[PDB]
């Protein structure tokens, strides 16, 4: 509903643990004009679990329309059992840097000027339907990087667990 | 629930290279549901881990010491969990608990959340945790803090248990802060990746017991610490 939750905190690696330094960080599959990040291979749960997968979507050019794809609860039987997504809002919300801590920021304030339809093929624009989807404004005046979390890491299977993803958008200043 | 219950039977006085078979009656919860484990306590040592059975029975793990002699098997319409215990050997001298594994609705798994009373065999003749201090003199309403030391990143998958004089492990801390149900608030957790912390915010006479640190991130071996006293000055 376009609200934001200022008391929720979080950090890129969550309760994993996780080092940066072993962040499997990949860039994504760009379409030229489509920016994807696509974690429906990357979370299920491996006896190395929990690794954190990092997509990371610069963005330097206008109008490009970004599109994460998270695994759904029950989409395959077990694998999703305990997956969540961050914020729950999204694509409207948006996790931003305060220091080490993450914090929920509304998209529409942190870049004016940024497209979010209601819907993505006829269904909500929200990760409960598997996608969202934003495209960035003609202009953008300063840097601005955000974040999203498609975390896996709390679905376990005996001694399996879980990929925690996090998608990084990098927003180069473009336009001006 | 509430009315948990393990029951360890088959120990028993054997020579090297004889065999037992220990058996554990479960009752009070879905046994159906539960991964089952075995764990040992050697006479004044601490806890191993030996064997887990998946709640379905068809995986099973072993510590390496176990592999090719100990089987781990499971009846789910007798509720009852088995180790068949061939090529006996002096070391394998220990009280044998079945243990409940804390897993369920696909998170937990690892953690040994309910221990039976234990069965004694006696055979008459890796993720490293490292806690410190071996013991703690300290008196009652003192702040006690227990520290354990991972070799490696073990997230914040770490269990903390105690063991009263004469009774079986319990577990208090799963996943570094999570306090179990019905465990008091005096018993506080904390930590992630290598160093963790348990702290008994005012230490009540039933407190001074020893404490063993586990971590269940990387596994098998589900390994556990050297344990720490808690004693009286």
């Amino acid at each position: 509903l376009d609200k934001i939750d200022l008391s929720y905190e979080t950090t890129e690696s969550g309760d994993t643990a996780v080092s940066e330094d072993s962040y499997d960080k990949y860039a994504s599959q760009n379409t030229n004009k489509e920016y994807v990040c696509d974690f429906t291979d990357q979370l299920k749960p491996t006896e190395s679990g929990p690794k954190v997968k990092k997509c990371e979507v610069k963005v330097n050019e206008p109008l490009i329309k970004v599109k994460i794809i998270c695994p759904l609860k029950g989409s395959v039987e077990k694998l999703y059992d305990n997956i969540e997504y961050v914020p729950k809002k999204s694509p409207y919300v948006v996790l931003t840097k305060e220091e080490t801590k993450l914090k929920e920021k509304l998209l529409s304030k942190l870049i004016y000027g940024l497209l979010i339809s209601p819907t993505v093929n006829e269904k909500e624009n929200n990760f409960k339907e598997g996608v969202i989807e934003f495209t960035l404004p003609p202009v953008v005046h300063k840097a601005t990087v955000f974040y999203f979390i498609c975390d896996n890491s709390k679905t376990e299977d005996d001694n399996k667990k879980g990929n925690r993803g996090i998608v990084e958008v990098y927003v180069e200043p473009y336009g001006n | 629930t509430g009315q948990v219950q393990l029951v360890e039977s088959g120990g028993g006085v054997v020579q090297p290279g004889g065999s037992l078979r220990l058996s554990c009656a479960a009752s009070g919860f879905t046994f159906s549901s539960f991964a089952m484990h075995w764990a040992r306590q050697a006479p004044g040592k601490g806890l191993e881990w030996v064997a887990y059975i998946r709640y379905d029975g068809t995986k099973e793990f072993y510590t390496d010491s176990a592999k090719g002699r100990f089987t781990i098997s499971r009846d789910n319409s007798k509720n009852t969990l088995y180790l068949q215990m061939d090529s006996l050997r002096a070391e394998d001298t220990a009280l044998y608990y079945c243990a409940k594994d804390l897993g369920i609705n696909s998170y937990g798994y690892g953690g040994l959340d309910f221990w039976g009373q234990g069965t004694l065999v006696t055979v008459s003749s890796e993720i490293v945790l490292t806690q410190s201090p071996a013991t703690l003199s300290l008196s009652p309403g003192e702040r006690g803090t227990l520290s354990c030391r991972a070799s490696q990143n073990v997230n914040r998958y770490l269990a903390w248990y105690q063991q009263k004089p004469g009774q079986a492990p319990r577990l208090l801390i799963y996943d570094a802060s999570n306090r179990a149900t019905g465990i008091p608030a005096r018993f506080s957790g904390s930590g992630s990746g290598t160093d963790f912390t348990l702290t008994i915010s005012s230490l009540e006479p039933e407190d001074f017991a020893v404490y063993y640190c586990q971590q269940r991130a990387i596994w098998p071996p589900l390994t556990f610490g050297g344990g720490t006293k808690v004693e009286i000055k």
